[PDB]
């Protein structure tokens, strides 16, 4: 009862119906360093200016 | 100070806008002017100062030295216009533009709030003092004058520099205010010796210290009239008042790091108040004058007593008045004679009587005859050296006799003796020149009446 499949067909990608699990952490990676704290609030004006020495601005 | 700086900035357009002839009357009349405005800057406080911004204050050590220096320019223009008078009318305004210049930094730098303002202000006072010395000095030696001042200045004043930036990073401020009241003691360590060194050199060749003078007598004498005025009258004083200024933040170590400092200005005022008694140059001699009297400043500042330092206020003032009618006094007879060999024109008291009579004027204010203000600040001094220690006062007693000795003896080998016979050209002394010497004699003398004016803030 054989036929024989025709060009294309073998080449396609399928889907399988699997008991296994699905692998949680196949990289077995380390727990991702924590991210640096972002910016939060409003810009205010730089408190007296630069500061640069004698400028007042 | 901007009702002081901007008239003063003002001088700049009016001086490139008026008409070829009307310079010398332009820039004189608003000198003037402006030297009137400064007078308000003596009305001080006992306690505080005069805070009028974040980056201008005034006080009592500040006041009579910007009063000094506006009053200066006018009589500046006035010694200048002579021997100018053959250049082309854009190097005259030129000219002008750089005692404006000059007078401008001088104002800035001896109000600026914050220490490194005065740095740069102080430094800025370099450019227009060179260019005046390098380009209108008469003698091929101003080059080599100009390298010598340019060079001690900056060889002192760029660790001065680290040294300041250094102490904002670790104190947060540069701020005079904030350094006086936040002052810290400085420890016994090779770290504080090197910072009190870095703090101290720069203000200790501008005044000069003795052995780091050399620069001095070139530039004084090699400079034309004008700069020589400015460099002995207002120059010198830079070093004295950031001397005042930053030994606020020595403490205790000024307390022996001065030794070496002390010895070496109580020898060389009597080494250079003998150099006086030999020398041959008229300008070099009243130059060589200058190292004494700023020697006796620098020990009234290194002991840091309140009459010391009284002392060394009235001394600043006084020697710039004195020094620079000394050196406008050189002036009329080189530019008569040509020479600044001193017994070339010989008895000229019998030829110029009242410019003799300001010569002896300005022996007398020399010889701090009292009650002159000369005599009050070298008086002063003496007392307080006397306090640190009796022994000084077999140096500043012989220091005193031989400017006395110098002092006659130049009088008398200029004005008295026998006129040269073979000088046919001393013409009579212009008005012009009699009111230069009446202009550096008068507020000299009536300073005598109110000397708390410039005996500094600690009267
Ligand atoms: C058109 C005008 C329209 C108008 O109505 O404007 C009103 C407008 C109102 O502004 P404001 O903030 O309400 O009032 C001013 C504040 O009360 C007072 O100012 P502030 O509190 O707003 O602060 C301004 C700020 C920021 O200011 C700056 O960054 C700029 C500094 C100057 C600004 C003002 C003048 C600018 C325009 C004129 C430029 C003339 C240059 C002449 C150069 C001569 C060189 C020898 O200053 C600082 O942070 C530090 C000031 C001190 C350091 C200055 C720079 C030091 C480094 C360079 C050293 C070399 C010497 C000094 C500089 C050169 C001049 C000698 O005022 C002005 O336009 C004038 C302001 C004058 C400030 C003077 C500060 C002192 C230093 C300069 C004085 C000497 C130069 C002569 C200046 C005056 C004659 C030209
Ligand atoms: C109770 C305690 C004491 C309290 C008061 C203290 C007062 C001082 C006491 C100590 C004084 C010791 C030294 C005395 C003088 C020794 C040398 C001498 O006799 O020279 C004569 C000589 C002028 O007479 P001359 O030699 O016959 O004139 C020849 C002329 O070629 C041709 O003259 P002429 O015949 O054509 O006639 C014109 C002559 C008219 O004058 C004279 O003939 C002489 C006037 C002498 C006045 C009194 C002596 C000086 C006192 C104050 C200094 O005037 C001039 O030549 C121009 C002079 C312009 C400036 C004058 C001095 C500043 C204003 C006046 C101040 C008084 O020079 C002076 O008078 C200048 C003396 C400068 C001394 C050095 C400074 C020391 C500290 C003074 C502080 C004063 C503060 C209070 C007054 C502030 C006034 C702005
Ligand atoms: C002398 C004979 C008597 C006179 C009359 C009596 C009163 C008297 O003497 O008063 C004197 C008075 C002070 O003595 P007084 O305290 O007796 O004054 C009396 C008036 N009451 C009571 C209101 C105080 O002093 C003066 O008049 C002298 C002024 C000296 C300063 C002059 C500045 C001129 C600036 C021109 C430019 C040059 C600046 C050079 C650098 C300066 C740096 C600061
Ligand atoms: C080029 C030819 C040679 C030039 C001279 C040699 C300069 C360098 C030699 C060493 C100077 C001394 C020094 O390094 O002082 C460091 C001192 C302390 O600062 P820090 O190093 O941070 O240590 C703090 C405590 N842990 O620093 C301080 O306390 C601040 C000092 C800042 C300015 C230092 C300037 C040099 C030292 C003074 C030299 C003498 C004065 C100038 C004379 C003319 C030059
Ligand atoms: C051509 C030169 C032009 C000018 C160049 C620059 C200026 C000169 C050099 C400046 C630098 C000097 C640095 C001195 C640092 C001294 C540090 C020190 O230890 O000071 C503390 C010390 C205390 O001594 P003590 O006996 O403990 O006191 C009594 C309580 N025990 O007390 C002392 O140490 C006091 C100081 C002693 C050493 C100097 C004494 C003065 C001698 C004359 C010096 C003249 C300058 C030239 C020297 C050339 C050599």
């Amino acid at each position: 009862g054989w036929v024989r499949p025709d060009l294309g067909e073998l080449s396609k990608v399928t889907k399988v119906k699997t008991d296994r699990p699905l692998p949680e952490n196949p990289y077995h990676s380390r727990a991702r360093p924590e991210p640096n704290p972002e910016a939060e609030g409003d810009l205010k004006p730089a408190k007296h200016g630069s500061r640069l020495f004698f400028w007042t601005m | 100070m901007l009702k002081i700086i901007i008239p003063t900035t003002m001088l700049l357009p009016m001086t490139w806008m008026s008409k070829h002839n009307m310079i010398w009357i332009n820039a004189t009349v608003h000198s003037l002017l402006i030297s009137l405005i400064s007078l308000s800057l003596l009305n001080q406080l006992g306690e505080n100062s005069l805070n009028f911004s974040l980056t201008f204050f005034s006080d009592s050590l500040s006041a009579p030295l910007l009063v000094l220096t506006t009053w200066l320019l006018p009589l500046m223009l006035m010694a200048s216009q002579s021997h100018l008078s053959k250049e082309t009318t854009t190097r005259k305004k030129l000219y002008i533009t750089m005692l404006i210049l000059l007078q401008l930094f001088l104002i800035m730098t001896f109000t600026a709030t914050e220490l490194i303002l005065f740095y740069i202000l102080f430094e800025a006072t370099l450019v227009p003092t060179l260019i005046i010395i390098t380009r209108w000095g008469n003698q091929t030696e101003r080059l080599n004058a100009g390298l010598y001042f340019l060079f001690y200045t900056l060889a002192g004043s760029l660790p001065l520099l680290v040294a300041l930036v250094y102490i904002q990073n670790t104190t947060g401020s540069l701020n005079f205010l904030i350094i006086h009241y936040w002052s810290h003691p400085l420890s016994n360590s090779w770290s504080n010796i090197f910072m009190w060194l870095a703090c101290i050199m720069a203000f200790m060749v501008k005044m000069p210290l003795y052995g780091l003078h050399l620069w001095l007598p070139k530039a004084h004498v090699e400079a034309p009239i004008a700069g020589s005025m400015v460099l002995a009258a207002v120059l010198l004083k830079l070093g004295g008042y950031g001397m005042m200024r930053i030994t606020t933040i020595l403490n205790p170590l000024t307390n022996y790091m001065a030794y070496p400092f002390l010895m070496l200005s109580m020898w060389g005022m009597i080494m250079t108040s003998s150099i006086c008694l030999r020398q041959t140059d008229l300008k070099s001699l009243i130059a060589y004058s200058s190292v004494s009297h700023m020697a006796l400043v620098i020990v009234a500042i290194m002991i840091q007593t309140p009459w010391s330092f009284m002392g060394a206020t009235a001394l600043m003032i006084a020697h710039g008045l004195t020094s620079s009618m000394l050196f406008c006094l050189a002036n009329t007879n080189y530019e008569r004679v040509h020479s600044r060999t001193m017994i070339l024109a010989r008895g000229l008291q019998t030829l110029l009587p009242l410019m003799a009579t300001w010569w002896l004027m300005a022996s007398l204010t020399n010889l701090a005859l009292p009650p002159s203000i000369n005599l009050i600040g070298e008086l002063f001094i003496i007392t307080a050296s006397f306090s640190w220690s009796n022994i000084t006062i077999i140096l500043m007693g012989m220091n005193m006799m031989i400017t006395a000795l110098y002092s006659l003896y130049m009088l008398i080998t200029t004005q008295r003796g026998k006129y040269t016979h073979h000088i046919n050209n001393i013409k009579a002394s212009f008005t012009r020149e009699n009111a230069l010497m009446a202009l550096h004699i008068l507020p000299l003398l009536l300073l005598t009446l109110n000397p708390k004016m410039i005996l500094g803030p600690l009267y």
